RNA sequence: GGACCUGGCGGUGCUUCAUAUCCCUCUAGAGGAGCCUGUUCUGUAAUCGAUAAACCCCGAUCAACCUCACCACCUCUUGCUCAGCCUAUAUACCGCCAUCUUCAGCAAACCCUGAUGAAGGCUACAAAGUAAGCGCAAGUACCCACGUAAAGACGUUAGGUCAAGGUGUAGCCCAUGAGGUGGCAAGAAAUGGGCUACAUUUUCUACCCCAGAAACGAUAGCCCUUAUGAAUAAGGGUCGAAGGUGGAUUUAG
């Protein structure tokens, strides 16, 4: 969907999340534009008739009571029920069709907060024959839009007078209840309703939090559920796997839930549930808590449609870098360099510790030139973090070449934005390894790099190392007046100067030593 | 400068893809692999050859540029840099040398070839004057390092065959032997097949030329083949036409039977046909007729 | 937003003999006929006659599209000699090479 | 048919997404000839 | 002297790309033709349509990607999917770039009644082929 | 290390019905560059190989269609500028092939044409006598 | 129509007349000159007549963390942005056309006074 | 390039022969000569279909019984 | 103000999947595209304009994708789904005996959004009177009725039908046409028999 | 007014040249008659423009009605057009081209000479010229490497083209805009380009070339048929003259 060049090459996942959107919208606009002037676009040019090209009609036709009630449920809206019902009751006084009526009703239940009581105490004005449909349909109004006590009240009327109606019946009673969770679902059982079994998994949302005498029940009520043998266990597994959330991990029912998903992995999945998109987040969710390799691999034909959204996506690979990074590493890596770019701060911590747990140190440069590249920049954690990791090391010679590099790069993205003042605080905390890094060829730079960090300094026992290892690496002058100048500022650069001075310093002029002493 | 070895490395690094794309270890591989792949991958109806997409070496594409001539400081290294011509200058230098150190002991190669060796310019009569240098040497004695001095601008005279070819006799059935050729003309199109030990009457899509051709100059044309090496009725020929002139099949049917007799008779007689001239397809064709012109050169009437 | 006048005086030209096509068709080939009595070729003659203006194949022109340049426009392209020229010089059009022969 | 083209074209430069010079030109001199009469 | 698609010479100072320097004479011997179709080759149909739904596109594209290109456009029709490749510059920002690439997109597959997309290259600075 | 497990094979159902049989299925391309339409019949002479199928080739003669136009513009008839159209033709044959592998074939070269190109199938297929005669 | 309109600067050119036997032979014209204008540079892409609110282009996309949704701009500030935009373009060609002040040497009309400030710098740095 | 446009299940036989929309006419009179030939031509002509020949044929109808005035 | 970052040339390995780089048709982008080469008319001390602007290389067709392996795995991968032809038919003579009506149709393909064009409709077909007739009196009829179907060099009749819009409709027509000719040339007239 | 720089011009000198171009030369033609088609001019209410070379089967690879832009008459007034205008200005222009061109020069950017003047810059056994770039050229197209096409820069004719289209300026904006009926488009005359023949290399006949007869010529006019159309073209019968190979001059290869 994203194109090619590296320019517009979305390189951050908000970005990314602007970009698409930034083309919905521009989707919403054709719409607009194609339902504002449809003659336009009227000729069909094209051989093959196509509707979804077509242009789009919400336009009432002229007063026809009977043809305005049957493009009633064509139109999909409200005020044309309204004004309908108007037409019917006030001078008309007369039913279309009795299916008609329950389209009206289906339509504004749907569509239901003052207005919705309004449209529910509108509709008892309708016509005696009001059938199960109607009574019904107004429960799953009142459930899904309402308070519960009319839905209860309705459905007491019904009674003294189907599966999802039923299903929102037990919503509404149910949102400590032992004896209206036993007594509903015994009559409910006992009914020869038979539902989809989604009374069950709205009964199980509900008892998305309860205690381990409703948890372990629901592992009795899914064996049910097997017995009768209709469940795929796609969405209430996942929900009493989200329910056993928790003080202490259970490895015992972990390996029992592993061994059951690995049964539901290897076969073959269809879609059933609205809920399948919340299954994989909270699913990796757990998995992270679980901390485990092979379950990793166990989790990751065409069941990659249930991530959806960019945030749940956001989650999922998230943790599974991060498990895969706590998890040798080189096996990581390179999958992570082969998801990269496919793949979109906390994530780079964890594979900058794994590299440091791991000892190799020529990997984190690369990873930070990509980073860098795609979208790390203005913030400064991870950079503290690398370069304390990669500066804690000094052991390969050559690579101090890549260092002063790497280095340069930091400093050159540290300063470039004065006016937002977050680059002050930087360099302070973390200038001290760069300095370091500078000093290990190059010198100079280090030099008047320390120079403009001590004349913004919080001295450090590393940085009095630092300036050690850098006076003594032949200059007494060009070491003296950065060494000097330090001890006359602070007292630990003076304690090592006492040392320092012994070689070939205090020989060249008093001046600088009188100073010394004075501050001494 | 650094530039050619980045595009060189560039290039090592494109082509083993591209040896990986086309299915090929990339240790073997050749220029015309190269070639063939690029046309294959990337066809362009362009007529020009440097207009079409070309993937070669950089060292090739980039013309030689002379490198900085002095160091970074002060003097330059050759010892002629102050004036130009420098290179042409030393080298008429070691001419000369040459020459009188043998005068105390007692193809050629373009202009614009020397300047492609050469990383500089001249002038025309600066190169005759070169060209005059090196065969006052060569009029004269010359060791074998002066031959090889010489020889590493002279070039390969390329020297075509001035030859007919020769069509290779055939046998068929019943022990018959024959030689068959094609010949061609301005809008007609045949070929004919001499049988050597017959002779006698001729065909001509199945007809005699005695009615075919009504007009005696066409069977005058067609004779002057045979009158010419004197080998008249001891041959016989089929033929197959295909055109809309008469003498133009006329034409087309001599020049066939021209170059199926040249096979069997020696090649001191298909010289002698060479130098009679009757060996060769005729390249006139009717003019194209312009947007303009009245005709293909007549203009219409200047009014003035 | 048509180019001028006389291109929207083609365009209903041309509606008009569309739009009458078929009786122009039908009532010419009952005129033309032979062996149909002369009294009613005559009838379709005098109905012909009476028929509208502007409402035959015969007035319209075959007018360019862009530069509304009735004379030397390409039936295939429907363009202008000159807006052709145009399009091929900069080589917008597809498949169109200069004579060179 | 060109009021199809040139009406889509005209609502569309009246949204303001289609730059159009020469109506720009044409309305800049429609501009200066109003207000030199 | 004829003037057609061709640049005057001035004194060195005007860049010029590739196809507008060469000449209208250079069109199949050093150029390429810019559209691709098979209305031109000889039994086919529909010519005109094509000649004209193609000027009216590199119109719309050039006014709703204003100031941002620096070339003409290039079309490719396979069959039914039409293909559009162009090239353009860096100079606003990749929302309003891919928001104007999905407006135009759903703007042609409505008009045509055709399966439409784009692609579009982007450079720091205009190609120059030569100074003229 | 990427690699997918179950790999989604389409269904396919083999009717009652039997398959026709073409004789001959001879396509002819149209186009405006030598260097593509080889290419293409490259591509489709490798892909039936690849299958194990018959092949032909053969490149029929170049058409060429020229026509002059007036160079300027008011008054200039002796000064004209021409334009020509040229058409290459290829021709492909294929002998001995079931009606699958047709329509399998064909559809692969109908997604793989590239733009500049125009495809005449002519398919021949034999079939057995009516009843009614 | 639309199509016979066409882009700016082949009309720009034919507007100005720069070439033509005006310009040569150095005879020019009775001191009229058009100043050349670009009208691109001026507005944003964005507005027109009728302002739809763009979240793409003409707004910011997210305010709030939250995405925007089109929107109409009322007559009132309608009017505003087009009398801000007059006023712009007023500014424009003010600052476009002014008053050009060479400082007068020994008489107006003649460059005898007039210095041209220092030469140019060499290729090898030489500041003059 | 049929895909769709079945010209709503018609057939060869309803396109050409029309003997059955010829039956209010003798078989030797001029209207039958005319008829005939316009029937020839119909079933010639693929581009429309039978319901164009059939409205071909009621207006002929029509109009010819509109003029039965002469039946000469 | 915003930089692109460097292209995917670096990034890309030596061995790599091309063919799922660039699984369908589309255009070059030298971004993702790695190979150097370049296309253009050379200037003098000039080389061919590099890959990055490169339009020509655009506005040509584009045939990176496709490559020989991806078609081996392509073909491989449809073998599955590939026919075999009946051994037995391995002739011209044997196929035209098993089956001698043989029958072609054709169509054209083009560039744009529609697709119906007239030339579908046509169709033709062939068969050798030498086996099918089965008598003389009908085939000296048939004969004398055809005035040019016919071809007694190659012995073969061969009509076409383009009188009706669909493919279907000619096929149905003409083997209607072919059964009633049959049907009449069984028979016989007395003015016929008068000759 | 004296002396100078550059260009043009010379019925200006010397030398080398002229490819179908200068001639001498070769061929076939135009200016003879008729016809077709343009132009000038006459009259008409009845377009417009080019109207030496470098226009005259030119805008036109088309005018019986739209094409039509003229004119008489009759109607519309926010008019398909967020109007329109075939209104003047090609001496505002773009766009597109003739021209020398059947040329080979044009040149940004530097240096030098002339006392640091306009201007000029050549000597090869060499004396201040160096050169980006354009063009020529090269390469590409047709059948080759020749040939033909193509290309053919800088500039001149204030060259043609506001009537392909748009646009600057100035105007009509009940009109100088728009719509529908009609005819307009003939020749006392002159001229141009092309066709036909004025003959026996011709005319007719079957064939396209071994024959037999005659000793010509209408693509104009009259009548008729048919072609498409709602309302000029091909064919058939009759008419069977001018015409006898061109008046100075002139065209193409
Ligand atoms: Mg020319
Ligand atoms: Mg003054
Ligand atoms: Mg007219
Ligand atoms: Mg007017
Ligand atoms: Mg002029
Ligand atoms: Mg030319
Ligand atoms: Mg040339
Ligand atoms: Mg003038
Ligand atoms: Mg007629």
């Amino acid at each position: 969907v994203f194109q090619d060049d590296p320019y517009l090459m979305p390189a951050s996942s908000l970005e990314s999340r602007s970009f698409l959107l930034a083309k919905k919208s521009g989707e919403n606009v054709a719409k607009f534009i194609i339902n504002s002037y449809p003659k336009y676009f009227q000729k069909d040019i094209a051989e093959p008739h196509i509707p979804c090209l077509m242009p789009e009609y919400f336009e009432p036709q002229i007063k026809d009571i009977s043809e305005a009630a049957l493009k009633e449920r064509i139109e999909l809206r409200k005020v044309k029920a309204s004004v309908d019902m108007f037409d019917q009751l006030l001078q008309a006084g007369t039913t279309v069709s009795l299916e008609t009526t329950n389209s009206l009703l289906d339509l504004l239940c749907y569509y239901g907060t003052w207005r919705a009581k309004n449209n529910a105490e509108r509709i008892f004005s309708l016509m005696p024959e009001k059938n199960e449909h109607s009574y019904c349909t107004m429960i799953r109004g009142m459930v899904k839009h309402r308070a519960y006590e009319q839905a209860l009240n309705l459905y007491t009327e019904l009674l003294n007078n189907d599966v999802y109606t039923f299903n929102a019946l037990i919503e509404a009673t149910v949102c400590e209840k032992w004896s209206k969770i036993l007594e509903l679902l015994r009559h409910m059982v006992a009914q020869k309703v038979k539902p989809n079994l989604q009374t069950f998994n709205t009964i199980l949302k509900c008892l998305r939090r309860f205690h381990v005498f409703a948890r372990s029940p629901a592992l009795q009520v899914l064996r049910e559920m097997k017995a009768i043998g209709i469940e795929p266990s796609l969405a209430t597994y996942h929900h009493i796997i989200r329910l056993f959330d928790p003080g202490d991990p259970l490895k015992r029912s972990s390996f029992i839930i592993y061994d059951i998903m690995n049964e539901l992995m290897g076969k073959r999945f269809s879609p059933k549930d609205p809920d399948d998109d919340k299954f994989f987040q909270s699913a990796m969710s757990i998995c992270s808590s679980l901390r485990d390799l092979e379950l990793a691999y166990q989790v990751h034909g065409d069941n990659w449609k249930f991530i959806g959204p960019d945030q749940h996506r956001n989650f999922y690979y998230s943790k599974f870098f991060d498990l895969i990074c706590l998890m040798q590493i080189d096996v990581t890596l390179k999958w992570y360099e082969d998801l990269i770019p496919s793949a979109y701060s906390q994530t780079m911590i964890h594979l900058l510790q794994a590299l440091d747990v791991a000892n190799r140190l020529e990997v984190i440069p690369k990873i930070w030139k990509d980073s860098k590249e795609y979208g790390h920049t203005f913030r400064s954690d991870l950079r503290e973090e690398i370069l304390m990791l990669m500066a804690r090391d000094k052991h390969p010679p050559e690579l101090q070449v890549a260092f002063a590099d790497c280095a340069a790069d930091i400093k050159s993205a540290y300063e470039s934005q004065p006016i937002r003042q977050t680059a002050q605080d930087w360099p302070a905390t973390s200038l001290n390894c760069i300095a370091i890094l500078f000093l290990r060829g190059r010198t100079q730079e280090a030099w008047k790099m320390l120079g403009l960090f001590r004349k913004h300094k919080i001295p450090r026992s590393e940085l009095l190392n630092e300036l050690m290892d850098s006076a003594k690496v032949n200059s007494p002058s060009q070491a003296i007046e950065v060494v000097e100048l330090a001890s006359a500022f602070s007292l630990p650069i003076c304690e090592g100067l006492t040392q320092r001075v012994m070689s070939d310093f205090a020989i060249n002029q008093e001046q600088k030593e009188a100073l010394s002493n004075l501050t001494a | 400068e650094d530039f050619i070895k980045k595009q060189i490395e560039e290039f090592n690094i494109g082509k083993r893809h591209l040896a990986n794309m086309m299915g090929e270890d990339p240790e073997t591989f050749t220029q015309e692999d190269i070639d063939r792949a690029i046309a294959y991958l990337f066809p362009s109806g362009l007529f020009e050859k440097r207009a079409r997409p070309v993937m070669k070496h950089p060292e090739q594409i980039f013309p030689r540029q002379r490198a900085i001539q002095w160091g970074e400081d002060g003097r330059p290294f050759h010892y002629l840099f102050y004036t130009g011509k420098q290179s042409y200058y030393s080298l008429m230098h070691d001419v000369y040398g040459m020459l009188l150190n043998l005068e105390k002991h007692q193809r050629w190669l373009i202009k614009e070839e020397l300047e492609e060796m050469l990383v500089e310019k001249l002038s025309d009569l600066d190169y005759m004057q070169f060209i005059r240098l090196l065969e006052k040497l060569l009029t004269s004695q010359c060791g074998a390092a002066e031959e090889e001095f010489v020889q590493r601008f002279r070039r390969s005279v390329t020297l075509e065959s001035k030859k007919q070819l020769i069509e290779p006799v055939q046998y068929d059935e019943q022990g018959m032997a024959f030689s068959k050729s094609e010949g061609k003309r301005k809008t007609a199109k045949a070929e004919a097949i001499v049988y050597k030990h017959g002779s006698g009457r001729i065909k001509v899509n199945g007809i005699d030329y005695q009615l075919y051709f009504p007009i005696t100059q066409d069977r005058e044309q067609l004779m002057f083949p045979f009158h010419f090496v004197d080998r008249l009725g001891k041959h016989d020929v089929t033929c197959t036409v295909s055109g809309g002139g008469r003498s133009a099949q006329a034409g087309a049917i001599r020049l066939a039977m021209a170059k199926a007799l040249c096979s069997f008779v020696t090649e001191d007689e298909v010289e002698w046909m060479r130098q009679a001239g009757l060996l060769t397809t005729d390249p006139r064709v009717r003019e194209r007729k312009k947007p303009g012109q009245e005709g293909a050169r007549r203009k219409f009437t200047w009014k003035k | 937003h048509y180019v001028d006048w006389r291109m929207w005086r083609d365009v209903k030209r041309r509606k008009m003999a569309y739009e009458y096509a078929d009786e122009r068709l039908r009532i010419n080939s009952l005129r033309k006929n032979t062996i149909l009595p002369k009294i009613l070729q005559d009838v379709a003659d005098e109905e012909i006659a009476a028929l509208p203006r502007d409402s035959c194949p015969v007035r319209i022109r075959n007018r360019c599209v862009m530069t509304s340049r009735p004379r030397g426009v390409k039936r295939r392209w429907r363009l202008s000699r000159i807006v052709f020229r145009h399009l091929a010089d900069h080589g917008q059009l597809s498949g169109i090479q200069r004579a060179t022969w | 048919n060109h009021h199809t083209y040139a009406e889509l074209m005209q609502t569309l430069r009246f949204l303001g997404l289609y730059r159009d010079e020469h109506q720009d030109f044409m309305d800049e001199q429609k501009r200066l000839k109003k207000l030199r009469g | 002297k004829n003037r057609a698609a061709r640049v005057r010479v001035s004194k060195g100072d005007k860049p010029v790309t590739y196809e507008e320097a060469h000449a209208p004479h250079y069109i199949a011997h050093r150029k390429g033709w810019l559209s691709l179709h098979t209305g031109n080759l000889d039994g086919e149909d529909h010519a005109a349509e094509r000649t004209v739904e193609d000027v009216f596109l590199r119109k719309f594209m050039w006014g709703t990607f204003p100031g941002c290109l620096a070339d003409q456009l290039v079309l490719k029709r396979r069959g039914n999917q039409l293909e559009i490749c162009a090239v353009v510059l860096r100079q606003l920002s990749p929302h309003k770039y891919y928001f104007l690439v999905g407006y135009s997109e759903t703007l042609l597959s409505y008009f045509y009644k055709c399966p439409v997309r784009l692609h579009l290259q982007t450079v720091p600075s205009k190609v120059v082929y030569k100074y003229l | 290390v990427d690699v997918p497990k179950d790999l989604t094979k389409p269904v396919v159902t083999i009717s009652d019905e039997p398959d026709i049989l073409y004789k001959r299925l001879s396509v002819l391309v149209k186009g405006h560059d030598k260097a593509v339409l080889d290419s293409y019949e490259y591509f489709a002479v490798l892909a039936a190989k690849e299958l194990g199928i018959s092949i032909k080739v053969h490149e029929p003669p170049r058409k060429i269609e020229r026509f002059t136009l007036l160079q300027s513009v008011h008054i200039y008839k002796k000064h004209r500028v021409q334009y020509e159209m040229r058409t290459l033709y290829r021709c492909l044959e294929l002998e001995h092939l079931t009606g699958s592998t047709a329509d399998v074939y064909l559809e692969y070269i109908q997604r793989n044409l590239p733009e500049g190109v125009a495809m005449e199938v002519t398919k021949t297929q034999l079939e057995q006598l009516p009843e009614h005669i | 129509s639309f199509f016979t309109k066409l882009t700016a600067d082949e009309l720009w050119k034919g507007a100005l007349a720069e070439t033509g036997a005006g310009a040569k032979k150095g005879r020019g014209k009775r001191t009229k000159k058009k100043k050349r204008k670009d009208l691109n540079r001026g507005q944003i892409i964005g507005e027109g007549r009728y302002g739809f609110l763009w979240p793409g282009l003409n707004v910011p996309l997210m305010k709030n963390g939250a995405v925007q949704t089109i929107a109409q701009r009322s007559k009132e500030e309608q009017e505003k942005v087009e009398a801000d935009m007059i006023q712009q373009r007023e500014e424009w060609d003010r600052k476009k056309k002014m008053k050009v002040k060479r400082e007068r040497g020994w008489s107006g009309n003649s460059w005898g006074g007039i210095s041209l400030g220092p030469p140019d710098p060499g290729p090898c740095g030489e500041t003059y | 390039n049929e895909a769709g446009f079945d010209d709503d299940g018609s057939e060869f036989h309803e396109h050409i022969f029309l003997e059955k929309h010829l039956e209010s006419f003798p078989k030797q009179g001029p209207i039958r000569h005319f008829m005939e030939l316009v029937t020839c031509g119909l079933s010639k002509n693929p581009y429309l279909s039978v319901k164009q020949k059939v409205e071909h044929i009621e207006w002929f109808r029509n109009y010819f019984n509109e003029k039965k005035d002469i039946l000469k | 103000r915003r930089k692109a970052l460097p292209p995917r040339t670096e990034k890309m390995a030596v061995d790599q999947d091309w063919p799922s780089v660039y699984p369908v048709a589309a255009p070059f982008k030298p971004s993702a595209v790695p190979l150097p080469v370049r296309m253009g008319y050379p200037v003098k001390k000039g080389v061919p304009m590099a890959k990055e602007g490169n339009l020509e290389l655009l506005k040509i067709p584009n045939f990176l994708h496709l490559t020989p392996v991806a078609i081996k795995k392509h073909c491989e991968a449809l073998k599955d789904f590939c026919t075999e032809w009946p051994a037995a038919l391995d002739s011209d003579e044997k196929c035209e005996k098993h089956f001698p009506i043989e029958i072609d149709s054709t169509d054209y393909v083009s560039s744009g959004p529609s697709v119906r064009n007239p030339r579908a409709r046509v169709v033709v077909l062939r068969v050798k009177l030498s086996s099918l007739n089965l008598d003389d009196h009908a085939k000296k009829k048939l004969i004398k009725l055809v005035g040019e179907r016919y071809c007694k060099t190659t012995d073969v009749l061969t009509i076409k039908t383009d009188r009706c819009p669909l493919r279907r409709q000619n096929y149905d027509y003409a083997v209607y046409l072919l059964t009633v000719l049959y049907h009449e040339s069984w028979n016989t007239e007395e003015w016929e028999k008068s000759k």
